[PDB]
């Protein structure tokens, strides 16, 4: 015999203050009994599990469905915490293009892997007796058992620190770990590929694990995590929207899960007016009429998923880039790709929950997503085409009051293009009306008075009912903006209407702050001025609002 | 030689911090780093049984291209127990000049304790999530972990207690892996004196806090007031009211009586002009009641001014400043927002490190998702500080330009 060399086991400990599990083992059928007593008599031949006595104390349910099955959901809640086997799912997109790709099958060495000696102990489980007359048969197991919260990390690492030498005296190709499979691509001829995948086979094979000399049942195109994958391109598995007459929760919700889903390389998904539906429902069974918006919307998805669309994979010597594109009601799409026309993915963006927001911002998060996701899947951040034009974005980052930032980018004139909508002055204007504005609002009977006094004389005031001190100000500004000419000073004591403006949105959730906005797209130039309120500042007349 | 049992504070469990991605670049920086350092027995490869993390991620100091591995240890150092202290040296900050120096190497020479060593595992990541990432864990003090001063604090009074008794007139602090020399020599005579202290640590940022002061709130001097002057005039000095009691503005309001043009310019009564002077003599003066709490948190608050210029207050109560500045240097970020406010940072911290001994608070007018993708970027100190978002457009920061 070969003398097979030994697979190093990993310390394991319960978690602090914890002890084993001793859970009660449920009378089985005399059927069922004698088919473990047969699988468990051939793991024992086998070594994956022992015989024990009854010193142990520990015992873990066994079912059969024959096939054996252990619930070690109580050792899983008394195992201490591992490393995670992933860190997230990798992208199709970033795989790189090969030659040729071998899948080999290490299913057998996940019984192959020994289990830590102080920690099979714990693993102990009863097969019952034929009429209980006897002591139950008591088996612990030697190597990861199936279901134990530590047997995918453990297998990994056992399976990375095996292969380790191998990738390292061979980086003409590359070996991947997924769960019981090997793959392993290379740009060599394909005689020097298959040669390495026996060579592969048999380093592996010097730890006594095997793979199979049958042919591999997996072969493209790969359906793996709802993609295909080809051996010169990818593509989500396919994606087909049922026709309803009716729509429920659960279909829109799967509905907003293909769409979703499909997004990643189809461009121009939106899902902003489905999605809306399920605002604030929790109920699964809810039967919700769809709004003509969201018909509108489906009509176009149905049309965007007509026929397929494919991704390319990636090439590192090539350059990266990203372009975005707006699509209203605070949708972004964008492209990722390497060459034109040829997409590696697609995807969107929504706008965060705001009551106040611009255009300028919803791009500049956009970018931000689409580089972390650049990063992640390649390792770079793309170079950006985005519709603003230079003077704009430089207009807008120079004169925000917070600190912002995009990386390299270019313009790219495709509408509709971001722009500024209205820009207030730094100074006092020469020639232009004066308007001191002030409201005032009762808070038990939540009536109000807005209005303004101006230099020529000009004056307003406008009572209202329903309403508060904030929404007298802002309309106190907004009728200010009504009756002024083309340039005009506007006097507040209002900081939330000044911390409003100062935000420079061009969009609102409340209609009298998209009122505002729309009377500054009007003006030439606009000057806002903040004074403390009480004072006793001429001009600003909170008496005159409180009557 | 010796390891120093090393625990966690009671009830608390070690670090579990996601690491976040990084450029391929600093992957292989990271990779060929790690190496090294395991050949040098300072990390070792762990198994799946570590389930503790801490971010890791790549650097570039002043003045080198070689890149430079930084772990982010705030987690593992708010959850390591406390180590006992040495008062701050209040004459640090009066010192005339002082320089920084980085002593990070010598942590590398102590062991650390065996069963401690779990909790400063970190991850080199794996482009596209295609490994679970490269795990180690450190055997010797890390750098950026608040136990390797206090550890090593015996050896560098051994080493540092030739030097120190031959010049009394140097003040020697040490903060995480910073070594802070301060005295009144020249400029050449200090870094000959550098040059002595690190040839002296060898074989075993030039900064000038005197160039620096509080800066108080200043009114304008005109001969000619507009409408509009006069009312920015009464919103400073109402807002200057909240820290400095007797400010009085109701004979400045009394010239804004009337419904006036805004660019109208209107002379100033006689008791408007010994207001104003009333309330310049006011604002000479110090702030009353100051003091500084060892247990209480700092604050820093930074205000954008544009074209490069940047001015940030620190305090703990509100309208109790305890330090105010303004930083407006210009280098290699005219064109990039976020370099200068993480260069502004720096800055501010080190000035903290300087007076008090501990780092600060920062109120960032910055969006969250902006400055967590950038700040890594140029960031080049072996601290990190603590840091906020404030998404509402203050109303003072005209107030301090
Ligand atoms: C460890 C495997 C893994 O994590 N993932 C996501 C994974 C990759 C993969 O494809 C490759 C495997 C090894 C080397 C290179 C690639 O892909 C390069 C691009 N490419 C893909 C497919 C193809 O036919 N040619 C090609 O050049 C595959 C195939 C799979 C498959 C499955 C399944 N079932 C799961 C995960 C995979």
């Amino acid at each position: 015999m070969v003398p097979i060399s030994p697979i190093e086991t990993v310390p394991v400990k319960l978690k602090p203050g914890m002890d084993g599990p001793k859970v009660k083992q449920w009378p089985l059928t005399e059927e069922k009994i004698k088919a473990l007593v047969e699988i468990c008599t051939e793991m024992e031949k086998e070594g994956k599990i022992s015989k024990i006595g009854p010193e142990n104390p520990y015992n873990t349910p066994v079912f059969a469905i024959w096939r054996k099955l252990v619930d070690f959901r109580e050792l899983n809640k008394r195992t201490q915490d591992f490393w995670e086997v992933q860190l997230g799912i990798p992208h199709p997109a970033g795989l790189k293009k090969k030659k040729s790709v071998t899948v080999l099958d290490v299913g057998d060495a996940y019984f192959s892997v020994p289990l830590d000696e102080d920690f099979r102990k714990y693993t102990a489980f009863t097969i019952p007796s034929i009429n209980n007359e006897t002591p139950g048969i008591r088996y612990q197991y030697n190597v990861l058992p199936q279901g134990w919260k530590g047997s995918p990390a453990i297998f990994q690492s056992s399976m990375t620190k095996i292969l380790e030498p191998f990738a390292a005296q061979n980086p003409d190709i590359v070996i991947c770990q997924y769960m019981d499979d090997l793959y392993v691509g290379s740009d060599l001829e394909i005689g020097q590929h298959r040669t390495k995948i026996e060579e592969l086979r048999q380093h592996l094979l010097r730890w006594g694990l095997t793979t199979p000399d049958k042919k591999h049942q997996k072969e493209p195109p790969f359906l793996w995590m709802g993609y295909e994958l080809h051996p010169d391109k990818w593509t989500v598995q396919p994606i087909v929207l049922p026709e309803k007459d009716s729509w429920t929760v659960n279909d829109i919700q799967k509905l907003v899960g293909k769409l979703n889903w499909a997004s990643q390389i189809y461009p121009g998904i939106k899902v902003r007016q489905l999605s809306k539906l399920l605002r604030g429902t929790k109920a699964l069974t809810e039967v919700i009429p769809l709004t003509e918006e969201a018909e509108l919307e489906l009509a176009e998805n149905r049309e965007i998923l007509k026929e397929p669309v494919h991704g390319v994979y990636y090439d590192p010597s090539k350059d990266l880039i990203a372009e975005i594109q707006k699509q209203g009601q605070g949708q972004w799409t964008y492209q990722i790709y390497q060459e034109p026309f040829k997409n590696l993915k697609t995807g969107k963006y929504a706008r965060m929950r705001g009551a106040h927001t611009n255009d300028v911002k919803q791009l500049t998060e956009a970018v931000q997503k689409i580089t972390t996701e650049s990063i992640v899947i390649w390792g770079k951040t793309p170079k950006f085409k985005l519709p603003i034009q230079k003077e704009t974005w430089e207009t807008w980052w120079t004169e925000y009051w917070q600190a912002t930032w995009i990386p390299e980018w270019e313009f790219v004139n495709t509408p509709p293009l971001v722009k500024l909508w209205y820009q207030l002055e730094k100074e006092p204007i020469v020639g232009a009306e004066t308007f001191y504005v002030d409201g005032a609002a009762n808070r038990e009977t939540k009536l109000g008075k807005a209005g303004y006094v101006t230099n020529k004389g000009r004056q307003k005031v406008v009572p209202l009912t329903n309403t508060t001190n904030q929404k007298t100000e802002l309309q106190a500004i907004y009728l200010a903006l009504q009756d002024s000419g083309l340039e005009v000073n506007i006097v507040t004591d209002s900081q939330y209407a000044l911390g409003i403006i100062q935000a420079q949105p061009d969009k609102s959730e409340s209609e009298l702050v998209n009122q505002i906005i729309e009377q500054l797209i009007k003006k030439e130039k606009v000057y806002l001025a903040w004074v403390p309120a009480h004072k006793g500042i001429g001009g600003n007349e909170q008496v005159d609002k409180l009557v | 030689i010796e390891t120093v049992p090393v625990k966690l504070k009671p009830g608390m469990d070690g670090p579990k911090v996601k690491q976040w991605p990084l450029t391929e670049e600093k992957i292989k920086a990271l990779v060929e780093i790690c190496t090294e350092m395991e050949k040098e027995g300072k990390i070792s490869k762990i198994g799946p049984e570590n389930p503790y993390n801490t971010p890791v991620f790549a650097i570039k100091k002043k003045d080198s291209t070689k890149w430079r591995k930084l772990v982010d240890f705030r987690e593992l150092n708010k959850r390591t127990q406390d180590f006992w202290g040495i008062p701050h040296p209040a004459g640090l900050k009066k010192k005339k000049s002082v320089t920084v120096l980085d002593v990070g190497d010598a942590y590398f020479s102590v062991p650390l304790d065996e069963d401690f060593r779990k909790y400063t595992a970190f991850t080199i990541p794996s482009i596209n999530n295609e490994t679970p990432g490269i795990r180690y864990q450190y055997n010797v003090l890390p750098q950026g972990w608040k136990g390797s001063p206090a550890i090593f604090q015996s050896s560098m009074t051994k080493i540092l207690e030739p030097f120190k008794k031959q010049n009394p007139d140097i003040v020697i602090y040490q903060y995480m892996d910073d070594l802070y020399v301060g005295s009144d020599l020249e400029i050449g005579q200090h870094r000959t004196k550098i040059e002595e202290l690190r040839q002296h640590l060898l074989r075993w940022y030039e900064l000038h806090p005197d160039k620096w002061t509080v800066q108080p709130i200043v009114l304008p001097e005109k001969d000619s007031w507009t409408v509009n002057d006069i009312q920015k005039l009464v919103g400073k000095l109402n807002w200057a009211s909240q820290i400095y009691p007797g400010i009085k503005v109701r004979q400045l309001s009394k010239l804004l009586r009337g419904t006036k043009a805004l660019t109208e310019v209107i002379p100033l009564t006689e008791e408007a002009e010994l207001e104003l002077a009333e309330n310049r003599e006011i604002l000479k003066e110090p702030v009353h009641g100051v003091y500084y709490d060892p247990s209480k948190d700092l604050i820093a608050e930074i205000q954008k001014q544009g074209q490069g210029q940047w001015t940030y207050q620190i305090y703990q109560e509100p309208f109790k400043n305890l330090k105010t500045g303004k930083y407006a240097r210009m280098r290699g970020a005219h064109t990039n927002d976020v370099k200068q406010l993480t260069e502004a940072v720096q800055k501010i911290t080190t000035e903290s490190i300087v007076i008090w001994g501990k780092t600060p608070k920062f109120k960032l007018p910055i969006q969250k998702e902006t400055w967590e993708t950038w700040w890594t970027e140029y960031w080049q100190a072996t601290w990190i500080p603590e840091w906020e978002f404030v998404n509402t457009p203050p109303l003072v920061k005209l107030w301090y330009q």
